[PDB]
RNA sequence: CCAGCAUUCAGUUGGGCACUCUAAGGUGACUGCCGGUGACAAACCGGAGGAAGGUGGGGAUGACGUCAAAUCAUCAUGCCCCUUAUGACCUGGGCUACACACGUGCUACAAUGGACAGAACAAAGGGCAGCGAAACCGCGAGGUUAAGCCAAUCCCACAAAUCUGUUCUCAGUUCGGAUCGCAGUCUGCAACUCGACUGCGUGAAGCUGGAAUCGCUAGUAAUCGCGGAUCAGCAUGCCGCG
């Protein structure tokens, strides 16, 4: 069982971290730790001026950090619990 | 049996000191097998030579990443910290000779508008 | 191109087969500088557009392997 | 030529090569980004109003 | 000499033969592949049975005048048929496709 | 502002010195240590051989015929072009000798700098040499301009 | 080249986003479908004085939180006005749109609507003298640790265009702990096009 | 990720949370503390501890205003002007012209080099009509089919300089690689003007450049490759990385 969270904000994700982990722990699913993973990030470089000034740039960087969730036991009571999870949509859970 | 880690110019070294005779093995390779230029061979040996630790400890090396002088440069910190674990007595002798710093001279990032991270391109009038 | 055959437009192949089937005839204003030259085109005179006019050119047994764009002087100089 | 240049990009051209990029907010070519389908100036002022969910300032 | 113009007697086997017009480096290697002469001997010091095998391979190729003709034939071909690339060979300007306001100093 | 010094690396594998590694930092074209080190250790093997001596005693004795005594600084008053006699620091004797070694070494002209540098040192050990007059002409610039201090 | 817009210099570090979802396969076409939303809701409800919009792509749901400082113009009966909103947007999106409205306490502290009221008074032909100083005293008596307002351009005069301060209190643009609301708003005048820059310091975080 | 534990062509099979690494939260450096200084103040000088010492290196951040500096061609735009045309559509041309100067960039003028072979070493980024392995075939650029990968799993990607041999011997040459011919490959409706890259040939100019000028305080100077935006296609360009 493999569950991957990947979001934009560390405050939302760490708040949403134990929402999966502790609730699945209630039915005893033998869930692994919230393992982090390297952040697929990207750099956009854009000229700051309208018209001139190629040598005066205005860089913008987009960070998508992600943390991993694995479950050992099936425990179909958790499958109903994982289905009914209600989160802010920035995290985009995928199983 | 003492253990250490080594980092210098973006490369990772793992140093562990089994009681041996001074043989240094680099991920099942040897020194001249992997690193030429015997200037750095006496330079990687520099923490071993000040304290009397000449022919008494064999070294397992895990060179990871980087380039050769940065790779061997990570070991000459990692040999020290592994050999710091043996006795903290001669740490004061080593620290006066440097060798504990983990040199913070990382390669600086290129600025936008500048060629080589401090170089202004050219100029006219 | 390499192996797709020498490129022709559909209008160029059309009227020259109408030209080759009966008799050599009047010139043809082509707008297809892009097209190649086939060995059936020998002796057929056609008008290639230059940018502002259709210049008439000749096709011989030597001007075979190239395209029509070799005969369009588009940038006059002195 | 603006609204026709918006329209011609939103038509179907004669060939698939003659598709090009246009940002649909301040429509002009010369750097509409592929990921955002947005323009070079229009990336910047839209970033500074809490929009474009990912991008912030850049410093590493 | 086989080309009618010499090779210097003290150079190696490949590179002395590259002075032959029409013959470059990799053309020399294909000949000596058929010759099998190890490519590093003094070309003052050969045998003619070894060098007779050097001759007939050169006899098989467009080497001395024939390669001087056919490109000059092509120059005389494409200029006298119009063929805009002919005019770029004609006037003293580049041919392969370049700008004109920049250097181009190989031809004026 | 104020004085700011810089760092340097001590050892040498062969000829276990300090100033030799400073010469290794000289002739480092474009960031090549070992490519210059390949030039260096092949040269001193000849220097040990071609003159049957230890190459260290050949080396600094050649330097003593290069290491100057007086620099010359300047002074512009109108267009007079005045000069100033300058005492050379014990810092600068180490530095400016290496410049007058290596610049004239690569400029002489032989097969390799294994051969250019080796015969240059003997031209400064036995001090009849082209780069030795570079020391001497500065004294000739110092002897004329001595009158100012 | 003058001062950088202090919202985007603070976005993510302290100030949260407005557009909030995750990118899968359509992250260009999420924005175009959402930029049409903000242009539509600012069109019909500029008279309703709607400040800011946050958008959630909620797995075939669209959650829009609305900050206005009054529902009474925006819900009307409560059932009446919001159904005309969701019927238009579900036609504009093609999928479901859920709408929730949040009322703004202390309406003279939000930069989108404070600057909007100046542009209303400028198009009602009021000069800047009575304009800015009335607006600041609304913000100072409401509670604000620093208010900076500036109207730049032709003053209704003929040619000589110029910027004009009136400000009081502390405006720390470079203390990175800010909580500073910043917004601009244009104004269509008889003698051209006035721009209004207004930003308010509210108090930093410890 | 692999130390210990065997199995392995191989972290592969097990097995493991040590170590590395990943990314969240603390912690730490403050002239805090020791000495000397001046006033005793701020602060300066030295020493200690310490991974790190005097705002640790760097970023982002650019006061009031200056130049009526730049943009009606990003957009918005008052005013003016146009309208079976200054608007819209298509083909094709041109933006790439070239007697000649100028900035701005690379490749070079060689022996610290050239050629061949062997050996070993990165960081960061990118991938769904997108990457394409392996495989076979082409001298090759590549073709062919195609595993695997919506990605720390798979692919781009075998890094180059380096090191060690071999050969080269100081000359316009085994340096140069333009210019140019022929033969090719890709993408695309289409490579003529007007693409890139190989394959063969050809092999000039130049042998450190006049007056004058330009950059740089330590991982910088120079040097060597690589990734990406941009794009069907195209980089000596610019970002970014070791």
């Amino acid at each position: 069982i493999r569950i991957r969270l990947k979001a934009y904000d560390h405050r939302i994700l760490d708040q949403s971290a134990e929402k999966i982990v502790e609730t699945a722990k209630r039915s005893g699913a033998s869930v692994s730790g919230p393992i982090p993973l390297p952040t697929e990030k990207s750099v956009y470089t854009i000229l700051r001026a309208v018209h001139k000034y190629k040598d005066s740039r205005e860089q913008f960087e987009m960070r998508t950090h992600k943390r991993l969730i694995d479950i050992v036991n099936p425990t179909p009571q958790t499958v109903d619990a994982l289905m009914r999870l209600d989160l802010p949509s920035g995290v985009d859970i995928e199983i | 049996q003492y253990y250490g880690t080594g980092r210098r110019k973006s490369s990772v070294a793992r140093v562990r000191l089994v009681p041996g005779e001074g043989r240094i093995v680099v991920n099942n390779r040897e020194i001249s097998e992997h690193i030429p230029s015997a200037a750095l061979i006496e330079d990687i040996k520099q923490p071993l030579t000040l304290t009397e630790t000449a022919g008494t400890y064999d070294v397992l090396v895990n060179v990871h990443g980087g380039g050769l002088s940065g790779q061997a440069g990570a070991i000459r910190h990692g040999i020290a910290r592994a050999l710091l674990e043996a006795d903290p007595e001669y740490r004061t002798t080593l620290k006066r000779a440097g060798l504990l710093t983990r040199d913070a001279r990382m390669k600086e990032r290129k600025k936008y508008g500048l060629k080589g991270a401090r170089r202004a391109p050219q100029f006219s009038k | 191109s390499l192996k797709k055959g020498p490129f022709v437009d559909g209008h160029l192949m059309t009227k020259i087969e109408k030209l080759n089937e009966t008799d050599k005839k009047q010139v043809v204003k082509t707008w297809s500088r892009r097209s190649t030259i086939f060995p059936q085109f020998i002796g057929h005179t056609i008008a290639v557009y230059d940018g502002r006019k259709h210049v008439p050119v000749f096709i011989s047994e030597d001007m075979v392997g190239h395209k029509l764009g070799e005969f369009a002087p588009t940038r006059t100089y002195k | 030529a603006k609204k026709s240049m918006i329209a011609k990009q939103q038509r179907t051209p004669k060939f698939k090569v003659q598709e090009y990029t246009r940002c649909e907010r301040c429509g002009r070519p010369h750097s509409v980004i592929r990921k955002f389908k947005l323009c070079r100036i229009c990336f910047r002022e839209l970033a500074y109003k809490g929009q474009i969910p990912g991008v912030k300032k850049a410093s590493w | 000499r086989i080309a009618g113009v010499d090779i210097p007697r003290d150079k190696r086997v490949v590179i002395s033969l590259t002075y032959i017009f029409g013959i470059g480096r990799t053309t020399a290697q294909q000949v000596l592949k058929e010759a099998g002469v190890s490519e590093d001997t003094r070309v003052r010091d050969l045998t003619e049975e070894e060098l007779g095998k050097i001759r007939d391979i050169i006899d098989k190729l467009k080497v001395e005048g024939d390669l001087r003709r056919e490109v000059s034939l092509n120059i005389k071909r494409l200029i006298e048929i119009g063929s805009y690339r002919g005019i770029r060979h004609r006037r003293g300007l580049p041919v392969r496709g370049q700008n004109s306001k920049n250097n181009a100093r190989t031809r004026k | 502002k104020g004085p700011v010094a810089k760092r340097d690396v001590l050892p040498d594998p062969i000829y276990n010195s300090k100033l030799v590694s400073r010469l290794i930092n000289k002739m480092m074209i474009d960031g090549k240590k070992g490519k210059s080190q390949t030039i260096l250790y092949k040269s001193f093997d000849i220097i040990k051989e071609r003159t049957g001596n230890d190459a260290m005693e050949v080396f600094e004795q050649a330097l003593k015929n290069i290491m100057p005594v007086l620099e010359v600084k300047a002074r512009r008053v109108g267009g007079a072009n005045y000069q100033v006699p300058v005492e050379v620091r014990p810092e600068r004797r180490t530095t400016l000798g290496l410049r007058w070694l290596v610049n004239y070494a690569r400029l002489r002209g032989e097969k390799t700098m294994e051969e250019r540098l080796a015969n240059e040192i003997l031209d400064a050990a036995n001090n009849t040499g082209a780069a030795v007059k570079k020391r001497e002409d500065t004294h000739k610039m110092a002897e004329a301009n001595k009158a100012f201090a | 080249g003058q001062k950088v817009n202090p919202v985007g210099l603070r976005i993510g570090v302290i100030r949260d986003w407005e557009s909030k979802w995750y990118a899968g396969k359509d992250y260009a076409d999420f924005l175009h479908e959402d930029l049409k939303i903000r242009e539509y809701i600012s069109k019909r409800l500029s008279d309703a004085s709607v400040s800011k919009v946050e958008i959630e792509r909620a797995a075939n749901r669209v959650n829009i939180t609305i900050h206005t400082a009054k529902p009474g113009m925006v819900i009307g009966k409560g059932g009446s006005e919001v159904e005309a909103l969701r019927k238009a947007l579900n036609s504009l999106t093609g999928k479901r749109v859920h709408i929730n409205i949040l009322e703004i306490k202390r309406a003279d502290l939000d930069a989108q609507l404070v600057a909007d009221n100046i542009a209303r008074q400028l198009e009602n032909r009021v000069s800047f003298r009575r304009a800015q100083k009335q607006q600041i005293q609304r913000t100072m008596r409401a509670g604000a640790q620093g208010v900076k307002t500036m109207v730049s351009g032709r003053l209704g005069g003929a040619d000589i265009a110029r910027s004009e301060y009136y400000s009081e209190g502390t405006v720390p643009l470079h203390t990175l702990r800010a909580d500073i609301d910043y917004a601009t708003s244009e104004a269509d005048t008889t003698y051209g096009k006035l721009g209004v820059k207004v930003w308010i310091y509210r108090g930093e975080v410890l």
